[PDB]
RNA sequence: UCCGGGGCAGAAAAUUGGCAUGG
RNA sequence: GACUUAAUGUCACGGUACCCAAUUUUCUGCCCCGGA
């Protein structure tokens, strides 16, 4: 008779706004969603409504199931022979049904005794309602022999509570890019998945068939189903306003974006980061200790979390970060809004009857493949911003996160049925080697092979059992010209952890299991030797979404024989995890394991089409330099107060079903892909062009355009050497030192936490990239050339790569004798009776040449030679490079509390100096040599009074701000903020010589105690406001370190322990070797760089702590110079380079370097007399410690204007080696 | 303000794009750049912009719409997108405000275009109301604004009284002959002057590219005339079809897929006109019907008929077929005793035609038939075949019976004389029908082949020594001594087929085959190593010129059941015909080996295929449907 | 008339922008 | 009950939110005169 029917969904079912049939044609969204769950507003305001399922839709699904059921059972059910039915309403006979069939109708040979009429009809006609009183126009509910009532949702009801709006896609197979898209409301299948309805049947003869059809409805409303028969946001925004206003008060408004990023990433740290105050304490903190409305930011966030504890920690952090971002955008000139000008193609889609008659006796069956998709790489399933993802809702405001990963209603990661189905369809089209681009709204079904398979294939929307927040990758685009981040190129992508396993269901309903479908399933399986190849989701080019389909277990319902048990078990729809986790014996009655799964190499479509589709090239980069892929946003959140840290991935481990305790350090697949793309576009010059439309460059075919996918897909460069290093991350300190003031600028001190890569203990980063089938021999050779270019160290990986970071040691699949006269006073004073100042000044001049023709980084220009110099550091006097990672490295603070004792700089136990220090010293020497600007300058610092430091400095001498006005030679070669440097200094590695300086005075041998190192005072250099700035500050090469050695005990006793420092110190004659790479380098530029490295036989450099004390003076020897367009340049061509650099210098002025007076002054500042001049700093007065009697060499004598005139003092400070006494 | 200067620069860019002097390829780019400037300004000012800035955004969107030429069948989604966005933005401009008149001008032109491409979204009554709003808001300035002429012509076409602006409409220099004809016909009803102006427009059509919107506009005008039962629609359709013929003779082969295939309703309209006009004059009209039918058949394929350049062009054609992006003999020349049945499936009406020429009698005559039921039965056969190859035979027989039921004239003695060899030139899905195996709707009906030795030809333009056989078996008769030196029996050596020379008088490609319903250009002959396909046949193999090719491969002559944008065959057998093969015996679907080998037995090149098919199971349609299905699959293609 | 003294410990830039369909 | 179904015809499981982008660029863990 009449029975209540419960329709339970088991994946998010599609929903669309209910429209009346005539009014439905107006809206194409509801026009398409005729098979969706209908939603009708229950009241005014478009807020709350009621969701139902059209009884005509359940009826259509039921009659389709009856068609299939009778077709399986040769046109009979329970011994009752049905006819083929009627699916053709003549227009003259009556009005057409509201829904017209556009699909093949399963038909059979008619075995009915008589034609079907009102007096008696087969159960198929009864279920169709062919000969009942009710017709195409509804009048009464009692006129239906079969009646399918509306199915009301069983659980006023708001739309956002039941459904989430989502944009789907239609991805072109040939180009890999979506042709168009459409939006549907995926409703919750857990809280709102059950729909109650009524089905009335007054013709009991068909009853059994109807019930069977109810068991055979595999899917409904876009979801697998079983058909059984019975506001803190406002307060958070206010707090964001107060926080941002307080930041604006301290002129830290721009820090609010960084703070929003940090707050969003705090969701990965849990509540404990705020309640336990796990944020960095500070050396207070530059961001977490900023005073907000009278309190520190960390305490304010603690109070906010306590007040906003109602919402979860994850939700609170995301909402606070989003509100801070939005308010920052409001205060910076409005919030950015997205608007696709032309291509925002939200596209939605001949009455004909096609009877298909399966042969009598054919066997049709159902194979349900169950498994787990393991994310072999960080997966990303794209979704629009949450504002766009609100059902029931023109500029769209860009939210905090540029790319969101689609998530379940409970924040669990989701693999959509649509995305997995599209990937399966693409792989099936590849396996067949022949498939259509899906046509929407076609009059008839696509009878192409792939479409037939897909019509026979039903998947399941899968949700991972892991709800922790996504990781964030901050991708950027590098400007090819300047090798800097492109303006506006920055976006955070939410990626799920790798190794996260999703359920996987694939039901095939058909006669014979295809060789191509089995080929695809074998393609996706990792097995033992191959790798999983299910490239689901998006960002496939950057190694996102390669899923290994493991734990594969095909089953089989023999539908012709086991149809009753199939209907009883509902095809195990919603019970597939049972099929994964149940024994072979506990299977349902009709389900038998499929033992005829063809093996991997026994499937011809797999071997011919799928196996060669993606060729994996896996290799290991050995990096003999520190590796730092910066994660500053994550650096702020976790403690240690590291300004920059190495990027580490959160990797899911299904063995423990949790994120791995130690994150895996890696160079991100985006960075790897960008390095390869830059190499290819530099060798081929493809990076040069600005437009890639209608374009077929080698880089365009290999890597893809805005309109075409990538034929090469790059995965992460995971570090496989984590266990090898005792201290994997080495804390490397850095600071910009003012070119005029020898002190450490102002706010320019910072730190870095790169992986401890060293030449003797290199980091091994094993990464792989996949090459598409059909790569040209030229393109394969070009990829090999790019890999070899990476091998030659052309492109370092990670941040600070031009300073000695991430230099590729490998991959695994000459002298000068320039004589300088020096200065008269030190040589003539053979008795060493003269005492000189420890530092002097270089007034190079007001004129500075700025090159507005900026050398590009987008190609290796042939006229400009790139290559590598090997340079031999020779220390002619003890050198000090403290390992400032541990200020208590020598462990002597027990005797002297508060003392700064550091070892010599070293990574992984081998003795080295940072390449950043080498670049800094060479850059100071180059700027002084080339008369370049004071690139680093403490303008904001004030002097004791008419104006500031910046006013005294010349306008031309100012640091180059932007490329519009050009850059000076120092900033052109070594780079600026806008422009990456074309010279890269590597970490000098110790080779041979006396390992340490040994002094018997110090109780800890090989260590030395320095004197007082105080900040230089520009007031002494600039006695009055009227007097100009002296110039670049340099130090002499003198043996004052000997004086420190003989007064070690006096220094220790007289100076307070916390005032001075102790260091592990080099000896005389120590030898290091460092590489210096260069790209697109002028001949005169290379000559000038070589001269600045090795100036002459007597000229040496100064490098390290203690330069005023005579410490840290080195000699550079170019023992080899290789170039490539790799040939070793002979010394003749090197001398030619230096000579033309001299010529360029002369042209600037308007190889004997002393001819030009400023260069002579610079080199006599670097002249090494050793002769033994005595050089030490003046004492305060005649009573201060360390005084020599009967000497005018005291600061009291040199401070007063009368005894020492200000002008004479200025001239003396500008005269190198000038006799101070 | 900054908005004023920004929008001034955008307006300057749009105006510089508007004039026809600029090249269209850069015109689109500069319109997009102007739209980018305007949209950036709109985003930076959010919802409070000057009204003229919103009007400029709408004008830019319309100018984008005007430069999106419709594709073969579907209107591009960017066209509808730009029209909708322009209408929305100009609505925002109208709500908050000689500038209002130009705002309503742009609004009305945008709505006119939207109604033309999407009539449902912009219905005719709403369009008429807004057009009246525009015209009462001053949208009348002609001779300076062509757009005002567009509103005037649309208004007169909707049926409002527009006699007041007729003089200003005609005196305007910037009015094309089609708008002039519409004005002369719709409000003044001057049929003679409308005829003169339409004749002028049709004459100008001989040079306008098929991508031009003037083609769609004139097709719409003549369609409206036909619906109006006007007396000028016949001549207009015929002359516009002559213009379409001469133009299509000089469009690019790529643009045949895109823009010439749009003007298929134009050919249907001309066919209807000539059919209405249809003793000697009547026969000339019948022959003109045949010419109209043949002009629609295999035009891009006809252009498919050094090596790397042609391979690249064929790849471009394949990408264009898949709707992808491309990166940048008279009809009376039948020989004596042969009857040619030209087919034409009119889509404007629900009828199809069967124009036939009897050479011996020199007689032309056509018969109409209803192809909707036959098309549904053919799609039934195709679906059952693609599901069950040899088990769909029954449906095939039914389809064959339908060809004898929808076309009983195929068995009329007065239509096709008995014993006359027949050359079919089918159209649309009739290309995929077994017209040779059609069963007359009579008790114990005989197939068409039995009475007439019937061969096929995709189009009449396909109609146009060595004396050794070069069989290329890749599957006994492989050791027969009649096989030539170049013949291969063990490995097909598809490269050898590429290198076959001397124009053999016959060769048999004994292998397998795949139709590739998704892409007929990769319809593959499963030869050795990589199987040779339609793409490779059109480029590599050149020896088979004047050859009599026999194709034992399965599905050699199988095409996607659904018709393309234009009527072309795209089969392996047609591929070999395109490289000069005199005749092809290609197979129309999957076949067994026994029947193919029996075909090769029939050496004996001069023997007609019909005698075979009669002898070996063809007549046994009631006896055994499978043997019928195995028999008829070998259609004969070519001209003696 | 006085005998000591640390400094910065990140600064700035970007925080998204595009997405060829007719030569 | 309606909200909310038409019934001899719903391939929307007919449609991967897809495609492009190097968290990077510059910076020597450095250094002396004054304070009441
Ligand atoms: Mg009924
Ligand atoms: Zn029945
Ligand atoms: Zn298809
Ligand atoms: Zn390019
Ligand atoms: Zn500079």
């Amino acid at each position: 008779m009449n029975i209540t029917v419960e329709l339970t969904f088991f994946e998010p079912y599609r929903l669309v706004e209910w429209f009346d049939w005539d009014a439905r044609k107006k809206s194409h969204s509801a026009m398409r969603g005729q098979a969706f769950a209908q939603w009708t507003w229950k009241g005014k305001g478009r807020t709350a409504g009621k969701s139902f399922i059209t009884g005509t839709l359940v009826r259509s699904a039921v009659i389709k199931a009856v068609e299939e059921l009778l077709s399986l059972n040769n046109g009979k059910w329970e011994g009752v022979p049905c006819c083929n039915g009627s699916f053709q309403t003549d227009e003259s006979k009556g009005k057409k049904p509201s829904f017209l069939r556009k699909r093949h109708t399963l038909q059979w040979q008619a075995n009915n005794k008589n034609i079907c009429d009102k007096e008696e009809a087969c159960p198929f006609c009864i279920l169709l309602g062919r000969f009942d009183n009710a017709g195409k126009v509804h009048e009464r509910n009692k006129d239906y022999d079969i009646h399918f009532s509306n199915f009301d949702l069983d659980h006023d009801l708001r739309l956002v509570d039941i459904a989430s709006g989502r944009i789907l896609n239609r991805v072109d197979f040939d180009t890999g890019k979506a042709k168009d898209y459409f939006r549907t409301w995926e409703a919750d299948y857990e809280t709102y998945g059950t729909y109650t309805g009524r089905i009335t049947l007054r013709n009991e003869h068909a009853k059994k068939l109807l019930l069977a059809s109810l068991g055979f409805v595999d899917k409904l409303c876009g979801a697998l189903c079983r058909i059984e028969v019975i506001d803190h946001n406002d307060e958070l925004r206010k707090q964001a306003e107060v926080i941002v206003e307080a930041f604006k008060q301290n002129d830290k408004l721009e820090k609010i974006r960084i703070l929003a990023d940090a707050i969003r990433t705090l969701r990965l740290h849990g509540e404990g980061v705020i309640e336990k105050d796990e944020l960095p304490d500070g050396k207070g903190h530059h961001l977490w200790d900023i005073k907000v409305q009278g309190t520190a930011l960390r305490t304010k966030l603690k109070e906010l979390w306590q007040s906003n504890k109602d919402i979860g920690w994850r939700k609170f952090t995301e909402m606070l970060g989003s509100n801070l971002y939005l308010i920052y955008k409001k205060e910076t000139g409005g919030v950015s809004t997205r608007f696709r000008i032309l291509g925002d193609t939200e596209y939605y889609s001949s009455d004909l009857f096609i009877p298909v008659t399966p042969p009598e006796g054919i066997e049709t069956k159902e194979w349900i493949i169950v498994g787990r998709l393991k994310a072999a790489t960080p997966f990303y399933f794209g979704v629009q911003q949450p504002s766009d993802s609100i059902p029931g809702k023109s500029l769209v405001i860009n939210e905090h996160t540029s790319f969101n990963i689609l998530l379940d209603k409970e924040n669990r990661y989701r693999i959509p049925r649509s995305a997995l189905r599209g990937a399966l369809r693409r792989d099936l089209r590849t396996a067949f080697g022949s498939g259509c681009n899906v046509s929407l709204g076609g009059q008839i079904l696509c009878n192409c092979k792939v479409c037939i398979e897909m019509r026979r294939i039903t998947l399941k929307d899968s949700v991972s059992d892991f709800s922790e927040p996504p990781e964030i990758r901050y991708r950027i685009a590098k400007n090819p010209g300047t090798a800097t981040v492109e303006d506006g190129s920055l976006f955070d992508i939410e990626v799920g952890p790798e190794g996260l396993t999703f359920p996987f269901v694939l039901r095939y309903r058909g006669h014979k299991f295809p060789e191509q479908l089995s080929s695809v399933i074998r393609y996706w399986e990792e097995n033992d030797g191959k790798n999983g190849m299910a490239w689901l989701g998006g960002l496939d080019s950057t190694g996102k979404g390669r899923f290994a389909l493991k734990d594969i277990k095909i089953f089989e319902w023999d539908l012709n024989q086991k149809i009753n048990e199939y209907i009883k078990e509902r095809g195990m729809r919603g019970k597939e995890k049972e099929l994964l986790e149940m024994g072979e014996s506990s299977l349902p009655d009709g389900l038998i394991p499929y033992k005829f799964f063809e093996e991997r190499e026994c499937l011809f479509p797999y071997k011919e089409n799928l196996k060669p589709q993606w060729s994996e090239v896996q290799y290991t980069i050995e990096v003999g330099s520190p590796l730092l892929t910066a994660d500053t946003i994550s650096a702020l959140t976790e403690p240690g107060n590291r300004d920059a840290i190495a990027y580490k991935k959160r990797v899911y481990n299904d063995g423990n079903n949790a994120i791995e305790p130690e994150p895996r350090f890696a160079v991100k697949s985006e960075t790897h892909r960008g390095i390869f793309r830059t190499a290819v576009g530099r060798r081929t010059g493809d990076l040069g062009k600005e437009d890639h439309e209608d374009c077929t460059c080698d880089m365009c075919i290999i890597f893809g355009n805005e309109h075409e996918s990538s034929k090469i897909r790059f995965e992460d460069l995971e570090l496989i050497n984590g266990n090898e290093f005792e201290k994997l991350e080495k804390h490397i300190d850095h600071v910009a030192i003012d070119r005029f003031t020898g002190g450490a600028l102002d706010k320019a001190k910072f730190d870095t936490y790169p992986l401890a890569g060293s030449p003797k203990k290199p980091l091994k980063l094993k990464g792989r990239f996949w090459i598409k089938k059909g790569f040209s021999g030229d393109h394969k050779l070009l990829i090999t050339t790019a890999l070899s270019d990476i091998r030659d160290g052309l492109y370092p990986l990670g941040s600070k790569g031009g300073v000695g970071y991430g230099w590729v040691a490998g991959i695994s699949i000459i002298n000068n004798d320039y004589v300088h006269p020096g200065h008269q006073s030190p040589k003539q004073d053979h008795k060493n009776k003269n005492i000189y100042y420890p530092h002097y000044f270089l007034d190079s001049g007001s004129k500075v040449y700025r090159e507005k023709d900026i050398i590009t980084h987008e190609e290796f220009t042939e006229e400009l030679l790139s290559g590598k110099i090997n340079c031999k550091l020779e220390t002619l006097t003890p050198l000090i490079i403290p390992d400032t990672s541990d200020e208590n490295g020598l462990k002597l603070q027990g005797n002297k509390p508060g003392h700064k004792n550091y070892k010599f700089f070293n990574i992984n136990g081998e003795l080295m100096i940072p390449g950043s220090e080498l670049r800094g010293m060479l850059r100071t020497h180059f700027e002084a040599l080339t008369k370049s600007c004071f690139a680093i300058f403490g303008e904001d610092s004030t002097l004791s009074a008419s104006k500031t430091l910046g006013g005294k400095l010349d306008k031309a001498l100012h640091p180059c701000t932007g490329l519009s006005d050009g850059l000076c030679p120092g900033c052109h070669l070594f780079g600026t903020t806008d422009y990456k440097g074309r010279v890269k200094f590597g970490f000098a590695k110790y080779e041979n010589g006396p390992e340490w300086l040994i002094t018997r005075g110090n109780n800890p041998e090989r260590s030395l105690t320095l004197g007082v190192l105080e900040s230089p005072r520009p007031a002494f250099s600039i006695p009055d406001d009227e007097s100009e700035i002296p110039g670049r500050k340099f130090y002499l090469h003198h043996n004052g370190w000997r004086i420190i050695r003989q007064k070690q005990l006096e220094i220790r006793e007289t100076v307070q322990p916390e005032r001075n420092v102790t260091t592990e110190v080099m000896d005389k004659g120590n030898v290091f070797s460092f590489d210096v790479r260069f790209e697109n380098l002028r001949e005169w530029e290379l000559g000038l760089l070589l001269q600045s490295l090795d100036p002459g036989k007597n000229i040496a450099h100064k490098l390290g702590k203690g330069k005023p004390y005579g410490f840290g003076s080195v000699k550079i020897k170019i023992d080899s110079l290789h170039t490539f367009k790799i040939k070793r340049v002979p010394q003749s061509d090197i001398r030619e380079y230096i000579n033309k650099g001299y010529q360029k210098l002369i042209e600037w002025s308007g190889p004997q370097w002393h001819v030009i007076p400023h260069i002579d002054k610079l080199y006599k500042l670097l002249w090494v007399p050793f002769l033994e001049p005595d050089v030490r700093y003046p004492v305060l007065n005649e009573e201060s410690k360390g005084y020599i009697e009967g000497s005018d060499y005291t600061y009291k004598k040199l401070g007063d204007k009368d005894n020492l005139p200000y002008k004479t003092r200025v001239k003396g400070l500008t005269t190198p080696w000038s006799p101070w006494n | 303000t900054r908005e004023d200067i920004d929008r001034k620069e955008a307006e300057r860019l749009l105006d510089e794009a508007f004039n026809p002097r600029t090249k269209p390829v850069d015109r689109k780019k500069i319109i997009n750049s102007a739209l980018k400037i305007l949209i950036g300004l709109y985003k930076e000012k959010k919802d409070d912009l000057t009204s003229a800035s919103f009007i400029s955004i709408a004008r830019a969107y319309y100018l984008v719409s005007i430069t999106i030429l419709p594709k073969g069948t579907t209107i591009p989604e960017k066209k509808k997108e730009a029209l909708r966005k322009g209408i929305e933005f100009i609505d925002r401009a109208i709500n908050k405000f000689l500038d209002s008149q130009r705002a309503f001008r742009i609004k009305s032109v945008l709505s006119i275009e939207f109604n033309r491409i999407d009539r449902e979204k912009c219905d005719n009554i709403k369009l008429k109301n807004l057009l009246n709003e525009a015209v009462d808001k001053g949208c009348t300035d002609f001779d300076t604004y062509e757009w005002d002429i567009q509103i005037a012509i649309r208004l007169c076409e909707l049926g409002v009284d527009m006699e007041g602006h007729f003089d200003n409409l005609i005196k305007s220099n910037k009015a094309n002959d089609l708008q002039k004809a519409k004005a002369y016909y719709f409000i003044k009803k001057d049929d003679h002057k409308a005829k003169e102006h339409m004749d002028k427009c049709t004459a100008s059509l001989k040079y306008t590219p098929c991508s031009h919107r003037l083609w769609d506009e004139t097709v719409g005008f003549i369609e409206r005339l036909k619906g109006d039962s006007s007396t000028l629609w016949r001549d207009f359709a015929i002359k516009t079809y002559r213009s379409c013929r001469v133009q299509e003779k000089e469009t690019g082969t790529l643009r045949l897929r895109w823009y010439w295939s749009r003007h298929r309703v134009l050919y249907d309209m001309a066919f209807l006109a000539v059919k209405e006009q249809a003793v000697n004059v009547k026969q000339a009209k019948i022959k003109k019907l045949a010419e109209i039918s043949d002009s629609l058949k295999s035009r891009f394929s006809l252009r498919l008929s050094s090596n790397h350049e042609f391979k690249k062009f064929l790849d471009k054609c394949v990408t264009a077929y898949q709707d992808g992006y491309v990166i940048n003999l008279e009809l009376t020349q039948v020989p004596e005793g042969w009857v040619v049945v030209h087919f034409y499936l009119n889509k404007l009406e629900g009828m199809g035609n069967a124009i036939v020429f009897d050479k011996c009698a020199n007689s032309w005559q056509y018969k109409e038939f209803q192809y909707k039921e036959l098309f549904e039965v053919f799609l039934t056969w195709q679906a059952n075949y693609n599901l069950y190859k040899e088990n769909a035979a029954e449906h095939l027989v039914t389809l064959c019976k339908k060809i004898g039921e929808t076309m009983p004239f195929l068995f009329c003695d007065n239509f096709i004389p008995n014993g006359k060899d027949v050359l079919f030139v089918p159209h649309d899905f009739l290309h995929r029908l077994p017209l040779h195996g059609s069963i007359e709707n009579k008790t114990n009906g005989k197939l068409f082949l039995e009475n007439h030795s019937c061969c096929y030809l995709p189009a009449w333009s396909f109609a146009s020594t060595s004396d050794e056989y070069v069989l290329l078996k890749n599957f006994t008769l492989q050791n027969n001594q009649i096989w030539g030196t170049q013949s291969v029996k063990d490995g097909a050596s598809s490269d050898d087929l590429e290198n076959i020379r001397n124009n053999p008088r016959l060769l048999t490609i004994l292998c397998h085959g795949e139709a590739n319903m998704s892409n007929p250009f990769r319809s593959m002959l499963k030869l050795a190593n990589g199987g040779i396909t339609y793409l490779e046949i059109l480029n590599s193999v050149k020896g088979l010129k004047g050859s009599q090719v026999i194709l034992g491969a399965c599905e050699t002559d199988l095409v996607p059941p659904l018709s393309d944008v234009m009527d072309e065959h795209y089969s392996v057998a047609t591929a070999l015909l395109l490289i000069g093969a005199a005749g092809v015996v290609g197979t129309m679907w999957k076949v067994r080996s026994n029947k193919t080998k029996s075909l090769i037995e029939w050496e004996n090149i001069e023997y007609k295929l019909n005698e075979w098919q009669k002898e070996t199971g063809g007549a046994a349609y009631k006896d055994h449907p499978p043997t019928f299905y195995r028999s008829i699959a070998f259609r004969s293609i070519g001209f003696p």
